């Protein structure tokens, strides 16, 4: 009941849905990291590390990641974000030495206060219900630096302690976490980075690893 | 100079009491006397399968059946509709894709997105592959909408509050509009392709003239961001789809809005909007993971369209408007009639 | 005159005997009707409404191993209606017990498969992600159901009956010149030929179908548990209470069916009630791991929620 | 730059074998299937084999068929005949043609270069009665061609095609499913008809147009073509 | 005919069923003997049926008076089969029990 | 700045000068369009399965 033509346009597009299946079989096999920030918040070096869309493709320990970068992409979140969904993991990287620093824009405005207002609305995201995020906390040493001239209180003017930099450092990421308002599905491995040798990248292998060990667990039913 | 700010005060109320003093009625009255459409039952008579991903685009051929379709895996495939036939599976440089167009030729395709590029594929290749005819850059947002005019002419939407018209050959901007205060998310184009209409991400509409580059109305009443713009057969007439789980009708000629159409169990916005051949049906995407089917001269509702399983992506209607073709994020593209 | 008829003295008590015959008739009919409602469900949900991953291969050949099983059981169940009473002959007996066994030894080693699989996916992750494809799941699959099929033939060719005492049984006899019409003076040997294949058959399928799968899905979900232990990441009890009620439940369901088996070795010195009493609550729980395969697996998993939930809801509001 | 160029033949024994290679440049080979043709020194075109895309599908002729193979290897997109056991029917000129099948495509677009070959010494049956016509440059020409069974498919389409062959060219496509042009041909040419009588016409003859000319049906893989039509002086 | 130790009380059963030719196969434990036919046989008697039939009857006899099993159909495969199947009637089962009885396999 | 306001304030006023028409007149013309091109449309009247094209 089919001529000769059509039987061989049935065989090209058996054909056409074989090379799919296999396509979307390699493709399948790829971490898929997003990234955040706030402004030139150390993203750049930390990309040095490990227009539009930037995507950065790297291999660790037989483990292929592919990490998008969308500095460029001002207009507007809302839009695109949802087009991340099920991505493995988030990265979002803060300078924290901007204590005593405000916006190019003469809004007083401290840098991590947007920072923590990006990132509470990011990680409260419903795309981003069960999706881990990688905080690191960049610029340790200037703000080390910076902790002695200029206390941490212009920032906060609630903080009570000694200008020491580990327990400044403390209450920084004490005040950076608290914002996780879903502590039942997700997590945050945060991480002090910017010590300039090869361990953010080892850093993100193990959450990446504890990720695919959740979601085979829930793939298999078994949890 | 605080005086502009009261001159365009001044403007701006002298507009809106014009207006008003041109309505007399509502269309609602006038249209009580005719039958209603009654209840419209379709049903799927094709399901087409082969995407791994979420579809965020889709554009009908110039015939009645063929068809393609972008999704988020890097793929555009064109389906042949009557038998489900895959004709060609182009493979994309970027996988980020939000928008698709059909040439009225049918020689060529156009793709867009994330990537602030757009990309022309050729199909009539006489070696016998789809290749890359032009990739037209200068936009500096996230492309939310392409749609051909000739064979050497493009227009294009971004999310940096521009369209623009280009050319093909060339692979310059012939013509930039500019004008809106957000970004711009629907496009299209009337059906003597003159001139456009866009809406934007302020809840605004306006209309365009492809050759002056300026201008001519503006239309507001949405509540919240505009996400499809659909153009009447008519061509004076259009219908906006909005976040605020809302459509409106809008005129030209009259510059008002002539309908909304909104129920009190419907809480999300609408994603595609799309007229019939005949105009007397509206067909809209909500994420309530189904699509509406409304009465466009009496603003009731009459079908509904639940076979996808997530909510309604990318919606259209044949050229002689007898199948519906509705992609949705579950990767499936479902013909109803 | 004509005098009627009557059967005197029989021991046709009522207690024992009869109605453990009639409960023990309803409960493989219930428990087998649940089975193949389940696995028929499994097999559509696997089918339609699920994705090609790597476990769909998994679940998909365990719901038609065990759909076949439930589905060729009521033969054997009538058998059992009428008193242990072989009215079919020898010509389909060997294909029904071949089927059965067959379609047993393919659900244990397709749990064993599972087992496996999943602790390759918790313990070394990169490998999983490397270097799991359908393609390999779907190649398991086939030689597991060639090498059960070579494991299932041993029944068939000793499947026999015989009109003893004017009831006709279907038995294995290994000793092969029953066939041969030779006759037997009831000391319990064919010494050449009867011991020796009874035991290699009842050993070969003892220890391939109870010993090394137990042992094997024991070991790997003691180390799933011993890794979800030490690097927490339970949030719940849910895993623990799947795993230790499969391991139980395995335990418990294999090991009666194949020790009394094996008791059928030496059948004189042990009584004889062991046998004719044992045997029947051994094929009970038996058949009884072939019912529960499908909930712990595809009925735990997301889609048979989403189904559940999606289609439900479809039908109450078509109540509405 | 879409050259095919064809080798192996020669003069042969009887009983003898050979290979016939089409090496291919400039085109998909991989979604491209083939057909080997055969044209006696004199008479018209005769379908020989065909082999689809990926090898999922071969056909031979019934007059050869369990005596010849065919194949294709991707890598180096070169196309094999096994030719064997050879009788005295076979000296001819083999063609090796290409044809890519969707919807709107256009089989047999392009043809090879050919290859002679000599050797020392139910179906549709496709009729053209018209041996010649004498044609002066700028007339109007028709060609009318006929078939023993109809033609039109339950889907609309009506498999019949035309090709013309130049003295000492390779053919070339005309005309696909009766009714569309193939590329670069001029306008001047049209064809149209019913099942199992068809016509070909050209109006504003010109000097180009001598040749002769072939109905082809492909409603079957046997592939009859036509007598052929010849147009000279 | 008979063979004293037989079919002399069990006529004497026979009608204590009537209350409610032959041969003998002697198994190792007792005697079952079938009666088709046999003299001495009368019309129809009272409760006294022992003061003053030609039928299938299986009577598996033991010895004297401790009689094992007896059915008896007297219309002077089910009927003969079921009477053979008294056989089993005062046996111990697992004497004669084949292997892979009872099971799947 | 003050560049701005004013091809603003320009804007308003080209588009202030436009010639607008009564809606009952443009619901007239939505009724006769719709109401003209009815009797064609394979989705308010849905053709016989003869000669439709997609089921199957
Ligand atoms: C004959 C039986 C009893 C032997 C028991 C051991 C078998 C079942 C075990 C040992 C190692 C296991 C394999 C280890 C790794 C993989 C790779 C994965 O992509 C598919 C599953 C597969 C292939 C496992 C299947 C089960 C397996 C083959
Ligand atoms: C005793 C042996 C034979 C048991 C075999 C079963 C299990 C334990 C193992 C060992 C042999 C294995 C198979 C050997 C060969 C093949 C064929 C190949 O195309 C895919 C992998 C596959 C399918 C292997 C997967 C795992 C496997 C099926
Ligand atoms: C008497 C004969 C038939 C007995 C041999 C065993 C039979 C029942 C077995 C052997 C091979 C088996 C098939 C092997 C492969 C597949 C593909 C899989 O995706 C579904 C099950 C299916 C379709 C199996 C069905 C059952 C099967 C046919
Ligand atoms: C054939 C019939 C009788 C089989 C019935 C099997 C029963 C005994 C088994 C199989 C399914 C099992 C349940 C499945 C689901 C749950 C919820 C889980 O969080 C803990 C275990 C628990 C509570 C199980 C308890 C035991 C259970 C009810």
């Amino acid at each position: 009941t089919l001529s000769a033509e059509d039987k061989a346009a049935v065989e090209r597009s058996k054909m056409i849905d074989r090379n799919l299946r296999e396509d979307g079989e390699k493709a399948a096999r790829e971490v898929k990291l997003l990234l955040l920030g706030a402004g030139e918040s150390g993203k750049s070096t930390i990309v040095k590390q490990m227009t539009g869309i930037v995507e950065t493709h790297f291999t660790f320990k037989d483990l292929h990641f592919k990490m998008f970068d969308v500095g460029a992409q001002r207009s507007e979140r809302k839009k695109w974000i949802h087009c991340f969904e099920g991505v493995t993991a988030i990265i979002f990287c803060v300078a924290l030495s901007d204590y005593d620093l405000v916006l190019a824009e003469d809004e007083e405005m401290n840098r991590m206060h947007e920072s923590m207002k990006l990132f509470d609305s990011i990680c409260n995201n419903k795309w981003f219900t069960d999706t881990s995020i990688i905080l690191f906390l960049n610029k340790k040493d200037l703000f080390e630096e910076k902790i002695k001239k200029s206390p941490l209180t212009i920032c906060y003017p609630e903080y009570a302690g000694s200008n020491t930099y580990e327990e400044a450092a403390a209450y920084i990421q004490c005040q950076f976490e608290d914002l996780n308002k879903r502590k039942d599905t997700k997590e945050i491995y945060t991480h002090f980075t910017c010590s300039t040798d090869t361990k953010n990248v080892q850093f993100v292998f193990d959450a990446v690893t504890d990720v695919i060990i959740k979601n085979n667990l829930k793939d298999c039913g078994l949890f | 100079l605080d005086q502009l700010r009261q001159e365009a005060e001044q403007l701006k109320n002298q507009i809106r009491d014009a207006r008003k003093a041109c309505a007399d009625a509502t269309l609602s009255q006038i249209t009580n006397n005719i039958d209603p459409v009654g209840r419209i039952q379709m049903r799927t008579r094709r399901t087409l399968r082969g995407h791994l991903a979420k579809i965020y685009a889709m554009h009908w051929g110039t015939d009645s059946r063929l068809l393609v379709s972008a999704s988020q895996d890097g793929k555009l495939i064109i389906w042949d509709s009557y038998t489900t036939n895959k004709v060609h599976a182009i493979p994309l440089r970027s996988s980020w894709v939000m928008t698709c167009a059909y040439a009225p030729s049918g020689n060529y395709v156009a793709c867009g997105g994330l990537d602030n590029i757009c990309s022309i594929y050729n199909l009539k290749t006489r070696e016998g592959n789809v290749r890359v005819s032009r990739e037209l850059a200068g936009h500096t947002g996230y492309l939310s909408c392409c749609r051909f005019l000739d064979d050497n002419q493009i227009v294009t939407s971004s999310g940096d509050t521009t369209c623009a018209l280009w050319d093909i050959e060339t692979g310059q901007q012939t013509t930039t509009f500019t004008g809106h205060t957000g970004d711009v998310m629907s496009l299209s184009l009337a059906p003597d392709t003159r001139l456009f209409v866009s809406g934007a991400c302020d809840a605004s509409a306006k209309l365009w003239d492809v050759r002056e580059g300026m201008c001519r109305q503006t239309f507001t009443g949405h509540e919240s961001d505009i996400n499809a713009i659909c153009f009447f057969p008519n061509g004076n007439a259009f219908a906006t789809g909005s976040d605020d789980a809302t459509c409106r009708l809008f005129d030209l000629r009259a510059d008002q809005e002539l309908m909304t159409y909104s129920h009190d169990n419907i809480i999300c916005g609408i994603t595609s909007v799309s007229f019939s051949k005949s105009g007397r049906l509206l067909l809209a995407g909500y994420d309530d993971f189904n699509c509406n089917v409304w009465d466009a001269l009496k603003a009731d509702r009459a079908g509904v369209l639940a076979g996808h399983d997530n909510r309604v992506s990318c919606l259209g209607v044949t050229d002689d408007g007898m199948a519906v073709a509705t992609g949705s994020w579950d990767s499936f593209l479902k013909i109803w009639n | 005159d004509y005098l009627d008829s009557i059967v005197v003295l029989e021991d046709l008590s009522p207690l024992e005997a009869r109605v453990t015959r009639i409960f023990l008739v309803v409960v493989y009919s219930i428990v087998c009707f649940l089975g193949i409602l389940g696995n028929g469900l499994v097999i559509i949900i696997a089918t339609f409404k699920m994705k090609k991953t790597v476990n769909m291969v998994w679940f998909l050949n365990l719901a038609v191993a065990d759909f076949l099983f439930n589905v060729f059981l009521p033969i054997h169940i009538t058998y059992a209606a009428m008193d242990y009473h072989w009215v079919f002959g020898t010509a389909m007996c060997k294909i029904s017990n071949f089927l059965l066994i067959h379609n047993m030894f393919t659900s244990v080693f397709l749990l064993t498969i599972i087992s496996s699989d999943r602790c390759i996916s918790v313990l070394l992750p990169v490998w999983s992600q490397n270097h799991r494809s359908v393609r390999l799941a779907y190649m398991a699959c086939m030689v597991i159901w060639v090498l059960a099929f070579f494991l299932s033939s041993p029944s068939l060719v000793f499947r026999d009956t015989a009109n003893l005492h004017g009831k006709i049984s279907c038995f294995n006899n290994f000793s092969l010149s029953t066939p041969g019409s030779s006759s037997w003076p009831t000391h319990s040997q064919m010494d050449p030929v009867g011991y020796s294949r009874h035991m290699v058959v009842t050993v070969t399928r003892f220890l391939c179908g109870f010993l090394v799968p137990v042992l094997i899905i024991t070991a790997c979900y003691l180390t799933i548990v011993c890794k979800l232990q030490r690097n927490r990441l339970a949030k719940t009890k849910k895993p623990f209470k799947i795993i230790v009620t499969i391991i139980i439940t395995f335990f418990l369901c294999w090991c009666p069916y194949h020790t009394l088996n094996l008791l059928e070795l030496h059948h004189t010195a042990m009584p004889g009630s062991v046998f004719s009493l044992g045997l029947p609550l051994a094929t009970a729980l038996a058949i009884a791991n072939s019912c529960m395969n499908p909930i712990l697996y595809v009925f735990m998993g997301q889609d048979f929620k989403k189904f559940k939930v999606a289609l439900f809801s479809r039908l109450v509001n078509a109540l509405s | 730059d879409v050259q095919l160029v064809e080798s192996g033949g020669g003069l042969v024994q009887p009983g003898g074998s050979r290979k016939l290679s089409c090496s291919a440049s400039g085109f998909a080979f991989s979604s491209f299937g083939m057909h080997w043709v055969r044209q006696a020194p004199e008479k018209g075109l005769e379908w020989v084999a065909y082999i689809s895309s990926g090898s999922g599908t071969i056909y031979y002729a019934d007059t050869v068929k369990g005596r010849f193979t065919i194949s294709r290897d991707d890598p180096k997109n070169t196309l094999f005949l096994q030719m064997t056991s050879l009788r005295s029917e076979d000296t001819a000129m083999y063609y090796c043609v290409r044809s890519i099948y969707y919807y709107g495509s256009s089989p047999f677009d392009f043809w090879g270069q050919g290859t002679t070959l000599t050797v020392s010494s139910s179906d549709i049956v496709m009729t053209q009665a018209t041996s010649s016509v004498p044609v002066t440059p700028g007339e109007s020409v028709s060609i009318s061609c006929r078939s023993s069974k109809s033609l039109l498919h339950s889907n609309g389409n009506t498999y019949l095609y035309w090709f013309l062959q130049r003295p000492g060219q390779s053919p070339q496509l005309l005309i696909y499913r009766m009714s569309n042009l193939a590329s670069g041909v001029p306008d001047r040419f049209s064809g149209s008809g019913s099942g199992t009588a068809f016509t070909l016409t050209i109006s504003r003859l010109e000097a180009e147009d001598v040749g002769v000319y072939y109905c082809m049906q492909h409603l079957e893989y046997p592939l009859t073509f036509g007598a052929g039509t010849k147009l000279e002086l | 005919e008979l063979t004293e130790a037989q079919r002399r009380g069990l006529q004497v059963a026979l009608e204590e069923f009537h209350k409610h030719s032959a041969v003998d196969t002697p198994f190792p434990a007792g005697i079952f003997v079938r009666l088709e036919f046999k003299l001495q046989q009368t019309s129809c008697r009272k409760r006294d049926w022992k003061k003053p039939r030609k039928c299938l009857a299986c009577i598996k006899l033991g010895s004297e008076d401790k009689v094992l099993g007896r059915l008896v159909h007297c219309p002077i495969e089910h009927q003969e089969t079921q009477c053979l199947r008294v056989q089993r009637a005062g046996e111990d089962p697992h004497s004669f029990y084949f292997p892979g009885q009872f099971a799947f396999s | 700045s003050i560049a701005q306001a004013r091809k603003l304030v320009e804007q308003l006023k080209m588009e202030a000068n436009i010639d607008r028409i009564k809606v009952s007149k443009a619901a007239a013309d939505l009724m006769a369009y719709c109401e003209a091109h009815a009797k064609e449309d394979p989705l308010l009247t849905p053709v016989p399965a003869s000669e439709n094209p997609f089921r199957e």
